[PDB]
């Protein structure tokens, strides 16, 4: 179980931050798919720092 | 009226620490490396981030002061290197044999071979700027006068730099002080253009004309009295053109005919220098002054009388053209870019007129015989002028994207060109293809007729003639005006149309440039390549806001790469990308203009004159039968005349040979950016940020490829930098060696 | 002799035929 | 309105020439209007060949130049036949039903272009070599 | 419906508008009410004057009607523009708004057309769908 | 020494050409800038101006860039082989040995020097048995340069220009009367790269073939 | 016409829909929560393929994807 503010590593292979370390902004407390909002220090090509992932795409590197 | 704001901007270094302090986007820090290129791109585009037209206009006003400072800095180094590091003193004793040189090169690894045997007891780089012939026309005979002019330019640079700080940080004008166009037209015509040519005529009468008549008699440059001694000693100025004993009393009693010895209408070239008469130029700028001084008394001010330019555009309207010029004054007093477009149009068009009027009427003494100088002065101002014409079509397009208004432009002359822009472009489209076939195809015909053994089937003077009869008639009505339609002129406007040959030393200063079938062919190449340059730039100006393809092109901006791969593909649709495409076509237009110049002068005009009067030219009149084919443009011009830029290694011409190959390199380096696209290099960088992440040191500023619009700009910069500097190197090392 | 007959056939006449044959084939429809 | 209104647009000194040319004229059949187009175009097409040719000071320059002119008419007879097979595939109808909109007489136009074209090429050959 | 005919604005111009494609197949019309007599840029050139109206303008593409329709909502705040596509020589009446509500707003009763129940990394290989009628992106 | 430098230039060409081809192939299925590239096939225009810009992102475009590098590589190979053998065939090997160690030697003693006769295949005084090669030499330069037009100027400029021509045709009497069966449109994004490269590379080879044959046949 | 697919990573931001120059996209009720919205492409026959939609999508690697296909008068953006 990943809480907010925890450091994760992204398992989504199509993401820009695949196999990279980011910190969770928040977890949506409902049944919405991909609720894990991770904020990253590196920007992608669209210059955005956040994305939604699922629990299966994040880990608990801490 | 003058209304000034006191201290709007403080003088601190707090914003020097922050790059990109001026906009909301750039004052956040760089997340990528495109921020570095986005920083330097729109610093001097003040209209984008500052949305207050009063604030933009003060930034523009102080920027011109800072630009005036760096020209005075350049003017001081033009004079200081003329005083300390030049052979200007021995050049005045022998302007024909001793070559004009400055820029002594330091004794290091071997570039002290560039300090060549240039004349007298001097070793330096032979300069092709015309500064030696310009200072001789100005009257300068010693390097003490060149020294104070270098000091006088540095204090003028600091005065412009102080005025730029003062008029933004301390005492900034309001918006209404800038919109006073009628007072600004009044002042620049009378003060800047009238008194500038009035007082320079004051220099030319009191300083230039006394020392140059003593130079033409040829005593010595050291025996000539000083230019202030022609003011004190009134008997000394009465020895040459003896109308100074009568003073200003012929001027105030309207007996101006007494000044007919230093204010003449001789109209031609000096037989001893090969330049224009300085008495002609003294009478010239005086008449230019009075024409310009009264022209500054035309527009209305706060004293009732005068024209108002808003009421000259109202009631200049016809039945063909709707509202006429109604609304143009509200455009030109509110749009800084529509001002910049029209000011760049006729400042660049003027610079080609300067180049065309200075080889035919050489204004400076011993300029026409210096073939090393007059060719580079032509090719400079043509290149400088044509760059500004592309900036005319550039900033006219930025007017349409952000400064155009549908409400103010209703049925006026801006709107009526926007309503038939397909009629203008497609008729411009036809006349480019018509001129492309019927000028360039007459070489392809002549290449094919020469190759197939048929020299009687081509377009030549010994073949199907295409004679320039509309130009040979103008060669006849302008060469027969001495005594007929300009009766007080002693000779014609120049010797280019027709007349005798003028020989200073042994070389031609000026001779009749005869036109033929080969001159008909290149002049329709010029009219073709100019018309395509209009065709790209006017298509970008007219379709800047919308088209049939993209109707919301003004919502995306003046500068964006594309609107996607859809609609078939919309790459290079922007008004920026037409300027980017017109820069190559300006390069194509101007480079054949100077190839026309550098071969017509060397073959038909420039050369040596024997003691009997016969002329032996440089390349031997091979423009008539050579320039009609592309092969003759390749064999007898680009192959044969580039024999001195490639055999230059081991002499003082070696750095031109290094610049010859140095610009062949950067020209080809441009095609790496032009032919390619960004998404290749972004994934090539993705493997290179991998190996910097592999050894754990990748930068937090993420490495990005250049943008599509930037990679077009990086390519078009190195294309022009590599293309012109090839022509800079080929022209310089040729005419230094042959002329 | 046969060069003088054949090189305007495949140089002029035969390309005029196959361009005529390909142009009708392109702009036909069902 | 869609079309722009210039003062020189819709002028009867210009529109009157259009309605009386043999391409918009009301009474002509496709055999007649192709004969008039060919007789005008073949008459001036022998112009450039006889004074601008590979052989001009010959027996010979007028005969061979006029032979090239009928050579263009029989080329443009093929192009008028090729344009007819493409643009009229079953003589595709439209709203106006002219000769040019839907074909319906187009084989007579291409034949009439050939007679008037090769005739006026040969007719102008009579006026230069003879007459 | 289209309310043809309606008064075309006081324009008189534009070479760049509504050529032979319009009379053979599929031209477009945009109908709005301008609550002023202001001048506005066209997709072809720029002016007409907006009528009180019942205003109507025949354009060449659906692209130009939304590009003009974005201008009436931005500059003049009149969001009641109604684009159409004509009868017999045209195809489908009442192109926008298709549900009566602007497409940026959600409306119940619409159906999800073109949806994929996966990400793009979960899309199969093109070698897995070789020599088949299935598409790599379709579900 | 001359042979040393060129061999590393040729090596530079073989490595850079392979690099373009290897990176294009290994990123063909996807990269960070385009994770689903494989879904669009071998050849597609791009992926729009979004995500920073994506021109030349398809595997086909990588081959396209590599065709420029191979010609350059095979050029340096053939330039070297020709100049070296030229001295060898004339029994004056000293020219190549001393001039090939600096690039001005390749520009003055190889290109400019050996083009003397070729460029004179025809002139204002006559023509020799090299007029064909001289015409072809110029022919090659023109079609090489014509390829630059498609490679530098892209679709959008042309599509909008073509629209004014469509307008002009439809509004001119005696021409309006006839109509195209296929609507005129600008060349595609991928098409232009191919058409530009084809002109470039036909021109590249045709120019060198004309020079190589004529320069050697002139002096033997 | 071009094909425009919408993947299940959409966060109903409406940016794509408001970027489309020909009104190809609209927001429709999602049934996975009955609270949020997903993008849809009901009028793909009018898609010109400009890709303005994708350039507006905030998600790290697109939720809406445009795969250029068969070209038509509408898709080529012709006024003729
Ligand atoms: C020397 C005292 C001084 C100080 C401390 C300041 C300080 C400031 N100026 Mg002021 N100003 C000054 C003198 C000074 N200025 C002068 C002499 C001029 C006339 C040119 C101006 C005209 C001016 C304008 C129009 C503006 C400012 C602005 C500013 C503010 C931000 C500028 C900045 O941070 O970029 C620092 C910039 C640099 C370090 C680069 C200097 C570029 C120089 C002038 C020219 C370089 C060209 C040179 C030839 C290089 C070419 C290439 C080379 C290889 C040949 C800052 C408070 C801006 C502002 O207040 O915005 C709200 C603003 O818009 N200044
Ligand atoms: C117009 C711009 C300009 C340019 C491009 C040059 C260029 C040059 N100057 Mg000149 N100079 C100029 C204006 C210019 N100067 C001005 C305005 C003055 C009066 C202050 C001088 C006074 C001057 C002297 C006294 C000398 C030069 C020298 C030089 C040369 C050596 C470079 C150097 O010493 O920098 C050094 C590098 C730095 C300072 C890096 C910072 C170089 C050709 C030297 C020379 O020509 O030697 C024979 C030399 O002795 N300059
Ligand atoms: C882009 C930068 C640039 C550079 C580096 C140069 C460099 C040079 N110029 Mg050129 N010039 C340029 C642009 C440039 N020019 C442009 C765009 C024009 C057209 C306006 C000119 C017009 C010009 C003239 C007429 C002359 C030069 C000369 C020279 C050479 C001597 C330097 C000098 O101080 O002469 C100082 C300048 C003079 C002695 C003549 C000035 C007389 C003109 C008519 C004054 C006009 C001023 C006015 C404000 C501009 C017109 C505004 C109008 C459109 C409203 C030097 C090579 C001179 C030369 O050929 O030397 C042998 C020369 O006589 N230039
Ligand atoms: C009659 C006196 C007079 C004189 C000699 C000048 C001279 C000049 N002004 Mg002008 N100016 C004047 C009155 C005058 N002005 C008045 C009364 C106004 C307000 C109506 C202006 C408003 C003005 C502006 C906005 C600008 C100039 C600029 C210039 C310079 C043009 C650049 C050049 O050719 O060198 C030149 C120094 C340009 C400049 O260089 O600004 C620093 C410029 O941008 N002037
Ligand atoms: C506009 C710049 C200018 C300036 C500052 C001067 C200044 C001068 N002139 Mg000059 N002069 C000029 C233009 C100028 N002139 C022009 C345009 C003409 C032709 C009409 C003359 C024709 C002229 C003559 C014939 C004489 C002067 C003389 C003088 C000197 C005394 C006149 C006086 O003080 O009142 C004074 C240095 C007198 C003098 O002392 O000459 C050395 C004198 O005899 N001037
Ligand atoms: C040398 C290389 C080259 C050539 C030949 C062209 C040719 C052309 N350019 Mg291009 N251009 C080039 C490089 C070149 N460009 C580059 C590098 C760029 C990138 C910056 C561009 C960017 C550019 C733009 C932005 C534009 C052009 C336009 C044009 C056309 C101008 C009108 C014209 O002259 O038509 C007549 C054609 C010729 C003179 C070509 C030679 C034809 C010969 C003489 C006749 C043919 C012989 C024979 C019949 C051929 C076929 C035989 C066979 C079928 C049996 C012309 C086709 C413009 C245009 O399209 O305007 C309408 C235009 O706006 N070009
Ligand atoms: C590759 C095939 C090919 C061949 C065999 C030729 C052959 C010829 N061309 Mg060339 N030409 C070609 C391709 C070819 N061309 C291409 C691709 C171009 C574009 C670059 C040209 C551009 C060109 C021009 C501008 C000219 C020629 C001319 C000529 C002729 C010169 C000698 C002559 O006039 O005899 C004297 C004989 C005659 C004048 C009459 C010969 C027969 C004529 C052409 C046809 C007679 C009508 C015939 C009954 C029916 C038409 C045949 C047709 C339907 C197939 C020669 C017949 C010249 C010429 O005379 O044009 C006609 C000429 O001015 N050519
Ligand atoms: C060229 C003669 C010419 O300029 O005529 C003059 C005419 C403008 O005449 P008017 O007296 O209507 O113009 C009044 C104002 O427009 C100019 O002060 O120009 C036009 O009709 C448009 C030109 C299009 C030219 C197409 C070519
Ligand atoms: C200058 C001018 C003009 C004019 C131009 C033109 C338009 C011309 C053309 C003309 C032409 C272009 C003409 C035509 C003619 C025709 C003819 C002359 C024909 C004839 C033919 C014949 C007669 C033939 C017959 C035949 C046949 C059909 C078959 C059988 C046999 C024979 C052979 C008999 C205009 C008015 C515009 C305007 C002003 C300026
Ligand atoms: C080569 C190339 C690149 C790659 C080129 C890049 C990314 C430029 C980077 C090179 C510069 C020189 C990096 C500079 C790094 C530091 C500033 C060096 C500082 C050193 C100090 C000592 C001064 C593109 O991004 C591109 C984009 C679009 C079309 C064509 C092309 C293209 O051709
Ligand atoms: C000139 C030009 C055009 C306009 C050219 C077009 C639309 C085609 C013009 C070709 C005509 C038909 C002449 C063709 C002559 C060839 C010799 C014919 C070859 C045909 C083969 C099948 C043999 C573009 O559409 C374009 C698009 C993208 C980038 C660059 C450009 C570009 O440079
Ligand atoms: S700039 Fe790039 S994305 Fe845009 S049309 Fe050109 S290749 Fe395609
Ligand atoms: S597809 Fe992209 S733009 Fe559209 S709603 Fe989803 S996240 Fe927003
Ligand atoms: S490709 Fe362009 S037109 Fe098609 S849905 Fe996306 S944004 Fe809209």
């Amino acid at each position: 179980m990943v809480q907010r503010g925890s450091k994760v590593r992204i398992l989504r292979k199509e993401s820009y931050w695949y196999q990279e370390i980011g910190t969770v902004a928040s977890i949506d407390q409902s049944g919405i798919k991909y609720p894990v909002i991770v904020r990253f220090e590196k920007v992608n090509y669209s210059n955005v720092n956040s994305n939604n992932f699922s629990l299966d795409e994040v880990v608990e590197v801490e | 009226k003058i209304v000034i704001d006191k201290d709007p901007v403080s003088t601190s270094f707090d914003k020097w620490a922050v790059p990109g302090h001026f906009s909301r986007t750039l004052a956040k820090g760089p997340k990528t490396t495109t921020w570095i290129w986005n920083l330097h791109a729109d610093v001097h585009d003040f209209d984008s981030y500052t949305s207050d037209l009063e604030e933009v206009s003060r930034k523009i006003f102080s920027a011109h002061f800072g630009h005036l400072a760096v020209v005075f800095i350049w003017l001081s180094g033009a004079y200081f290197h003329g005083a300390r590091f030049s052979n200007y003193e021995a050049w005045l004793s022998n302007p024909t044999t001793i070559k004009p040189s400055a820029q002594v090169v330091w004794p290091i690894v071997g570039q002290e071979i560039l300090n060549g045997d240039v004349g007298g007891g001097f070793q330096g780089i032979q300069i092709t700027s015309g500064l030696f012939q310009m200072w001789r026309a100005s009257g300068i005979t010693t390097e003490l006068q060149l020294y104070v002019t270098a000091i006088g330019a540095l204090v003028m640079a600091a005065l412009m730099l102080f005025a730029g700080w003062f008029h933004y940080h301390k005492a900034a004008p309001k918006l209404e002080w800038f919109q006073n166009a009628e007072s600004m037209m009044n002042h620049h015509l009378g003060g800047l253009f009238g008194l500038g040519s009035l007082s320079w005529a004051g220099h030319q009468i009191h300083v230039s004309l006394p020392v140059n008549k003593l130079l033409d008699s040829g005593v010595s440059p050291q025996e000539i009295p000083l230019p202030h001694e022609f003011i004190l000693n009134k008997d000394l100025i009465a020895q040459l053109y003896p109308s100074f004993g009568q003073g200003l009393t012929p001027f105030f009693t309207l007996n101006w005919n007494e000044y007919s010895d230093f204010l003449t209408f001789k109209g031609g070239l000096n037989p001893v220098t090969g330049g224009l008469w300085l008495s002609d130029s003294a009478h010239h700028h005086l008449a230019i002054a009075v024409l310009f001084i009264v022209a500054g008394h035309m527009y209305r001010t706060n004293w009732g009388i005068g024209h108002s330019m808003k009421e000259m555009y109202d009631s200049h309207k016809g039945p063909f053209t709707g509202e006429g010029h109604k609304g143009v004054y509200e455009i030109f007093t509110n749009s800084w870019h529509a001002q910049l477009s029209l000011n760049l149009a006729l400042f660049g068009s003027l610079s080609i007129i300067v180049a065309h009027h200075m080889y035919s009427m050489p204004p400076y003494p011993y300029l026409a015989t210096d073939y090393a100088t007059s060719l580079c002065l032509f090719t400079h101002h043509v290149w400088i002028g044509g760059f500004l014409i592309v900036g005319a079509g550039a900033h006219a397009a930025i007017f349409m994207v952000r400064d155009y208004d549908p409400a103010q432009n209703y049925n006026n002359l801006v709107d009526r060109v926007l309503r038939h822009r397909d009629a203008i472009i497609s008729h411009l489209n036809w006349v480019c293809i018509f001129l492309g076939f019927h000028s360039f195809g007459l070489y392809i015909h002549n290449d094919t007729m020469r190759a197939l053994g048929r020299p009687q089937d081509m377009f030549s003077d010994a073949a199907i003639q295409l004679q320039p009869v509309f130009a040979q008639w103008v060669q006849g009505v302008n060469s027969a005006a001495a005594g007929n339609t300009a009766p007080n002129a002693l000779a014609n406007a120049s010797y280019a149309f027709g007349g005798d040959i003028v020989s200073v030393g042994g070389k031609v200063a000026m001779m009749p440039i005869s036109l033929g079938t080969a001159d008909f062919l290149v002049h329709h190449i010029h009219a073709f390549t100019i018309h395509v340059t209009v065709l790209i730039l006017l298509k970008g100006v007219l379709f800047a806001r919308n088209s049939r393809l993209i109707p919301d092109k003004a919502n995306l901006g003046f500068r964006f790469p594309c609107d996607g791969p859809g609609r078939g593909g919309t790459c290079q649709v922007s008004a920026w990308d037409h300027v980017f495409l017109g820069l190559f076509w300006m390069y194509n237009s101007l480079s054949v203009v100077l190839f026309h110049f550098s071969w017509k002068m060397q073959s038909d005009v420039w050369g040596n004159v024997t003691a009997d009067g016969a002329v032996s030219h440089i390349t031997g009149n091979n423009f008539a039968q050579g320039a009609i084919t592309i092969n003759g443009w390749l064999r007898d011009f680009l192959w044969a005349q580039a024999s001195q830029v490639i055999q230059s290694y081991g002499s003082a011409l070696s750095a031109y040979g290094l610049m010859f190959l140095g610009a062949h390199f950067i020209w080809a380096f441009s095609l790496m950016f032009l032919f390619s696209g960004r998404g290749y290099w972004q994934e090539l960088i993705e493997s290179i940020v991998w190996a910097h992440n592999k050894l754990k040191f990748a930068p937090s500023i993420q490495p990005r490829a250049l943008s599509i619009t930037q990679g077009r700009a990086v390519g078009v910069a190195h294309y022009l930098l590599g293309g012109i500097a090839t022509t800079w190197s080929f022209f310089h090392a040729r005419i230094i060696s042959v002329g | 002799n046969l060069p003088s007959i054949l090189v305007p056939m495949v140089g002029i006449v035969l390309p005029a035929i196959v361009m005529a044959l390909l142009f009708v084939y392109i702009e036909t429809d069902e | 309105i869609g079309h722009l209104s210039t003062p020189i647009s819709n002028s009867s000194a210009v529109n009157g020439l259009l309605a009386n040319l043999p391409a918009y004229r009301k009474g002509l059949t496709p055999r007649l209007r192709g004969l008039e187009i060919g007789m005008a175009h073949g008459y001036f097409l022998t112009g450039p060949f006889v004074e601008l040719g590979p052989l001009r000071n010959t027996d010979g320059g007028i005969l061979y130049g006029s032979l090239s002119a009928v050579g263009l008419v029989v080329i443009l007879t093929a192009c008028l036949a090729l344009y007819g097979k493409a643009n009229f595939s079953g003589s595709s109808k439209s709203k106006d039903a002219t000769l040019w909109e839907s074909g319906e007489g187009w084989s007579d136009f291409v034949s009439g272009w050939l007679i008037g074209g090769a005739g006026s090429v040969g007719f102008a050959y009579l006026l230069l070599q003879y007459i | 419906t289209l309310n043809l005919n309606a008064p075309t604005p006081i324009f008189g111009g534009s070479t760049g508008g509504l050529l032979r494609k319009a009379e053979v197949e599929e031209f477009y019309s945009i109908t709005w009410t301008g609550k002023s007599e202001t001048v506005f840029e066209l997709p072809t050139g720029g002016a007409a004057i907006m009528r009180a109206g019942e205003n109507l303008l025949r354009l060449a593409r659906k692209e130009q009607c939304i590009a003009l329709g974005a201008q009436l909502k931005d500059k003049f705040k009149i969001t009641d523009y109604k684009i159409y596509r004509v009868y017999p020589s045209g195809e489908v009446q009442f192109l926008h708004p298709k549900d009566g509500v602007f497409p940026e707003k959600v409306n119940p009763g619409r159906v999800a057309v073109g949806s994929n129940k996966r990400r793009i990394g979960q899309n199969p290989d093109p070698a897995k769908l070789k020599f088949k009628g299935q598409e790599t992106f379709d579900s | 020494p001359g042979d040393f430098l060129v061999h590393h230039a040729i090596a530079l060409g073989l490595h850079t050409t392979t690099l373009i081809l290897v990176k294009g192939a290994l990123d063909a299925r996807g990269s960070k800038l385009m994770p689903d590239k494989k879904d669009f096939g071998y050849s597609f225009p791009c992926d729009g101006p979004g995500r920073g810009g994506t021109c030349d992102i398809s595997a086909w475009d990588a081959f396209y860039l590599a065709v420029f590098w191979m010609l350059n590589t095979i050029g340096w190979t053939t330039f070297y082989w020709h100049w070296k053998h030229l001295g060898v065939w004339q029994g004056n090997v000293a020219q190549f040995n001393e001039s090939s160690t600096y690039l001005m030697g390749w520009f003055r003693d190889y290109l400019w020097l050996n083009s003397s006769q070729l460029i004179n295949g025809y002139n204002p005084f006559g023509m020799n048995n090299l007029s064909v090669w001289a015409w072809m030499f110029l022919f090659g330069h023109l079609i090489w340069a014509t390829g630059f037009m498609f490679l530098i100027s892209w679709r959008g400029y042309w599509q909008e220009l073509i629209e004014t021509l469509v307008w002009a045709h439809e509004r001119t009497p005696l021409a309006n009367l006839v109509r195209w069966k296929d609507k005129p449109v600008a060349l595609s994004i991928v098409q232009a790269r191919l058409v530009g490269l084809a002109h470039f590379a036909v021109g590249y080879i045709v120019t060198y073939a004309a020079f190589l044959i004529a320069s050697t046949a002139s002096k033997f | 016409a071009h094909t425009v697919k919408i993947y299940d990573t959409c966060i109903g931001c409406t940016q794509c829909v408001r970027a489309c120059p020909t009104d190809v996209l609209e927001m429709v009720p999602w049934d996975g929560c009955r609270a949020n919205q997903i993008a849809s492409a009901p009028r793909t026959e009018d898609c010109v393929g400009c890709k303005r939609c994708e350039s507006a999508c905030p998600t790290d690697f697109l939720s809406i994807r445009v795969y250029l296909g068969a070209e038509t008068t509408r898709s080529m953006g012709l006024g003729y």
